[PDB]
RNA sequence: GUUUUCGGAACUGAGGCCAUGAUUAAGAGGGACGGCCGGGGGCAUUCGUAUUGCGCCGCUAGAGGUGAAAUUCUUGGACCGGCGCAAGACGGACCAGAGCGAAAGCAUUUGCCAAGAAUGUUUUCAUUAAUCAAGAACGAAAGUCGGAGGUUCGAAGACGAUCAGAUACCGUCGUAGUUCCGACCAUAAACGAUGCCGACCGGCGAUGCGGCGGCGUUAUUCCCAUGACCCGCCGGGCAGCUUCCGGGAAACCAAAGUCUUUGGGUUCCGGGGGGAGUAUGGUUGCAAAGCUGAAACUUAAAGGAAUUGACGGAAGGGCACCACC
RNA sequence: UAAAGUUGCUGCAGUUAAAAAGCUCGUAGUUGGAUCUUGGGAGCGGCCGUCCCCUGCUCGGCGCCGGCCCGAAGCGUUUACUUUGAAAAAA
């Protein structure tokens, strides 16, 4: 269209764009507070974590790196940091 | 300085023996006098004593090698053949 | 684990205490100071068999390095040939743990 | 790579107007881009525009009217006297009536008439009509 | 696009607009700096620390929490290595490729790569001498490089 | 006459003092790290039938090759059928308007070696970049040099056909070459006859690689994460179709566009057709030849794209006893 | 010499008419992102339009009694750019 308002885009458009090609660039990543029943301290882990992440006192290995977002070991719960 | 343009060690033969034999013989006359790194001690001291005999100036170690070069291509390949055959026969 | 021991050496050359060479290393075995003795693969068979016997006496570890005295030299960041090397303080390297 | 920011900015709004768009984004902002557009705006060639200050080179959304035929940069920036200024507007402007040559000078960035009334030439940026 | 490739990939990072420290990280300047000094004595590059901190500890940026950047923090306490780590890595690669060539003579792709790698070392060494990091004495020799890997 | 006082010149010891000093983190670039991916490169290994050659067994009159023959092999057993054995090339179908690589180019299995793009990233340095005379690396095929190898094919050569002649096309033999190793040479219609980096400007359905999200089907059954499908999204890539975007001499081109409304940065390079990539100098190579390279003289056109007609030992559809059957 | 936009800085061409090096690296050469006092006031022109500012410590007065400041001069990141003046034989 001709009269596409570029200043106030729809929120169904800014989600549907590359992280650099928005109006203001934003990361598609987040920090997430991860629990596992072996451990007790919930730890601030990155989404695209890129390396194997460990507890205190060898409870288990939390996450594992892949091509994109990290994969969490079977039964490790996470909640996204909202600030 | 740069004493000769293209003739190297073969300048000692002067205007004798034909261009193409003197071009040919420079390739052998470099390597037969070259000092090689001794495999045993590491020192760059292996020298040709006689035909296919090689002596370390430091290690006091004699190796039977190629006539001009320390390792012949035909003797590298055969040691890789005898190793592989020893592996893939005795299993 | 060939790639990693060249990085552990880099970390003990910078921060650690040690002695290169043969006679200097054999002194530090008898002093009880040497934790680990690293040998080049082209080390004379009797010098390898003497180091090993001094090490099983002193109750220390022997690493058989995957490279000759020249490669051990360039591994230690030096411009000469190292056949025998013995670490006293690992410094801040995980070389004695592996 | 990007070695002239006016060039890209002016030819990014030029294509957008030929295409018949009502507003246009132009990615790298400058002092001189905003001081060029303000000169374009006060002669009634574009509407008002907004700056998107992210913490880099911010973006600019210009609200285009269909009045501007062509804005064009002159690269490199030829330093012009007042006597050189006359011949520069015989080969860049289509009339002695409408269209301006934006030129930077010690007073500020302005059209060829305001440079004539302030007796101070400088370097040419571009033109527009 | 790339310097020594026809690739034109648009894959870098995209930092947020909010430069403030979030209200979940309770760490302060004297906490994470000490932690950086623990990871730097372990023989890590500023990159390796910068990853480890955002992985296990949730440090979004070390520059945004503390005053200054990571290599600056190491240089401010006499922990920074001598020649820059982006120059150390290219020397390390040129050493690895030149070692591949002396064992395998006919590899003419590997030879072409060694020309591009060593050309990129010369461009970085040329830059760093103008900013006065390396001495003007400094120069890359392909014979003497395995020592200063 | 002197400490002067104190005007100027340098040296030396402290604590306070400023809001005490380092812009940002580019839809620039380099570097790290993550899981991937690919006929990308090198070394080694491994396999497959086929072709030719040999030995043995079978039964036998021709077999081969052509438009038709002939040269040639054969009752001394040829061709064909069956068991083997040997050596050297090659990598079928799968194989695609698919992939990778700077280009030349690259395809049997497994292993080893070093590399690279894209992707993802709230990692790192902070302008380190773009294009580049001189200079350097790689550069199909043919060809040159030294060593090993040679079965297929096959310049030169020999003969048989054809023919008005046929030192050609067709056929039977064949030497260098074709294969491997180590040096050489440096050109191709080396093509997309289209410089590179960057910006903007219509759709549509696919495709490859990475990431993301979502009904369900399917295997691992013992459910999740994953493998194979399904529906979209984002990025980079080989391409399609489609538009009065716009351009172009047109053919055509989402670039060959944004151009008399002429300016983003930059390298090479053309100036009517010949003589001519010739002569002569210089340089490179063992050679063959490469790179740089004129002039005298000659000439009114040579040429690009499209139109109509004629023409064809061009195709499709008809027709005529001034054509045939 | 113009016409020659058939030598092009203004101002040409390089898919097929003449033309992009076979490919990439690379030194001079050329070219290089954004970023740093902006608004608002203040008197007088007629809601708006000019002047002046976010600078300092040898020498005269409208002077008061070791001094309360304005008048002339030695001074204050460098260059390109523009503006004016000097100086520039006539013909």
């Amino acid at each position: 269209p001709l009269a596409k308002d570029l200043l106030h885009p729809s929120p169904e458009e800014e989600k549907r764009k590359h992280k650099k090609k928005r109006l203001v660039q934003s990361p598609n990543s987040y920090f997430m507070d991860v629990k596992c029943p072996g451990c007790y301290k919930i730890t601030t882990v990155f989404s695209h974590a890129q390396t194997v992440v460990l507890c205190v006192g060898c409870s288990t290995v939390l996450c594992q790196p892949t091509g994109g977002k990290a994969r969490l070991t079977e039964g490790c719960s996470f909640r996204r940091k909202q600030h | 300085a740069k004493r000769t343009k293209k003739v190297g060690i073969v300048g000692k033969y002067g205007t004798r023996y034909g261009a193409s034999l003197r071009k040919m013989v420079k390739k052998i006359e470099i390597s037969q006098h070259a000092k090689y790194t001794c495999s045993f001690c590491g020192k760059t001291k292996m020298k040709r004593r006689a035909v296919g005999i090689w002596h370390c100036g430091s290690c006091m170690k004699t190796v039977a090698g190629g006539a001009w070069t320390y390792n012949t291509t035909s003797a590298v390949t055969v040691k890789s053949a005898i190793r592989r055959l020893k592996e893939l026969k005795d299993q | 684990s060939l790639e990693s021991i060249n990085s552990r050496l880099q970390l003990v050359m910078k921060s650690g205490k040690y002695v290169l060479g043969y006679k200097q290393s054999l002194k530090m075995i008898r002093q009880g100071k040497a934790k680990l003795v690293i040998l080049a693969n082209n080390c004379p068979a009797l010098r390898k068999s003497e180091i090993e016997y001094y090490a099983m006496l002193a109750k220390t570890g022997v690493h058989h390095y995957s490279g000759n005295n020249i490669e051990l030299g360039t591994a230690c960041g030096k411009y000469y040939r190292v056949c025998t090397l013995s670490i006293i303080d690992p410094g801040d390297s995980d070389i004695i743990r592996s | 790579v990007r070695m002239n920011v006016l060039a890209d900015a002016l030819k990014s709004i030029n294509n957008a107007e030929k295409r018949g768009k009502r507003q246009v984004l132009i990615r790298p902002c400058s002092k001189v881009i905003v001081r060029f557009l303000t000169v374009m705006m006060k002669h009634g060639y574009i509407g008002e525009f907004e700056i998107i200050d992210d913490h880099r080179a911010g973006k600019i959304v210009v609200n285009l009217t269909g009045r501007l035929n062509k804005c064009g940069v002159i690269s490199p920036r030829f330093d012009v006297q007042l006597k050189d200024l006359e011949k520069w507007q015989n080969n860049l402007l289509p009339s002695r009536q409408f269209g301006f040559i934006v030129l930077t000078t010690s007073a500020g960035i302005m059209d060829h008439e305001e440079a004539r009334r302030k007796h101070t030439g400088g370097k040419i940026l571009g033109f527009f009509f | 696009g790339r310097m020594h490739a026809p690739g034109k990939g648009l894959s870098q990072s995209a930092l947020p607009y909010r430069r403030s420290v979030p209200t979940w990280l309770k760490l302060t300047s004297d906490d994470v700096k000490e932690q950086i000094y623990k990871l730097a004595k372990k023989g890590l590059t500023p990159s390796q620390i910068g990853v480890i901190l955002r992985d296990s500890h949730g440090v979004a940026q070390v520059r945004f929490v503390t005053g200054n950047k990571i290599l600056r923090i190491l240089k401010s306490k006499g922990l920074a290595p001598d020649l820059p780590e982006d120059l150390y890595h290219l020397i390390k690669k040129a050493v690895a490729v030149r070692k591949h060539l002396e064992r395998n003579r006919k590899d003419k792709d590997a030879k072409f790569r060694l020309i591009l790698i060593e050309s990129r070392i010369h461009r970085l060494a040329r830059y760093y001498k103008t900013k006065r990091v390396l001495p003007p004495n400094w120069k890359y020799e392909s014979s003497t490089a395995s020592a200063l890997v």
